[PDB]
């Protein structure tokens, strides 16, 4: 089970926080969360 | 408030950003890759549990990342750390809410979600770190959840019920939001 907790999160927490960015108002939407991100290369 | 520049309501960051609007896309956009590598870690859950996710969020941006309140908003500083831990005690207690059916795990993670909003530890960024920790919550009691289940205003105004003490809304928000059994 935990082994399959820890892959069900990885599988799912990219989802569930472009959703949570959505219940605080950002303007993101379920394909956002679906995209491939960016590198950490802060401008 | 000290956490803002002098004379505005932008929040000091380590990008010296000075508009609201680019700052809330560097946050969103260097939040989510940070929440990407956030792992799913067993209970005992914590106060500290909810700092550590915090951190990971917003440490490139704030150095207060991880850190709790400093000034009053909900519970005041000096008393949140005695809360949380009422909270998350209540929450051992009941074993992190595995072994409950479905049925039982939403009354129970919407009443635990409210007390711990009341809280309220950190400056910014408190509901986005505290539903990763539900989410958490939920997948070790054994069930999906997945936020997309409800809409911004449907949520918000389940917040302002459970300000109220009215729990319903926000039990029928996780009947919409958890699922089946992992
Ligand atoms: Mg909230």
């Amino acid at each position: 089970s935990l082994e399959t907790k820890k892959a069900y999160a990885a599988r799912t927490r990219r989802s569930n926080y472009a959703a949570s960015l959505r219940l605080e108002g950002f303007k993101v939407t379920f394909a956002d969360g679906e995209r491939k991100m960016p590198t950490r290369e802060e401008v | 408030d000290a956490y803002c520049y002098p004379g505005s309501t932008v929040l000091r960051n380590k990008l010296d950003i000075h508009d609201e609007a680019t700052l809330s896309e560097a946050e969103q956009q260097l939040s989510a890759i940070a929440a990407d590598n956030v792992e799913f870690s067993p209970p005992p859950y914590s106060l500290a549990y909810l700092q550590n996710i915090h951190r990971i969020l917003f440490s490139d941006l704030f150095e207060w990342a991880g850190e709790l309140r400093t000034v009053g908003m909900f519970c005041q500083p000096e008393y949140m750390e005695k809360e949380a831990s009422k909270i998350f005690t209540a929450m051992a207690a009941a074993n992190w809410f595995e072994g409950m059916e479905r049925a039982e795990l939403i009354a129970a993670v919407a009443e635990a979600y409210s007390d711990i909003n009341v809280v309220h530890p950190f400056r910014e960024g408190n509901g986005r770190a505290q539903r990763i920790l539900f989410e958490h919550l939920i997948m070790n009691a054994g069930f999906e959840i997945s936020w997309w289940g409800i809409e911004k205003d449907e949520w918000i105004y389940a917040n302002i019920a459970a300000y109220n003490g009215v729990m319903e809304p926000m039990e029928q928000v996780f009947e919409k939001c958890i699922g089946q059994a992992i």
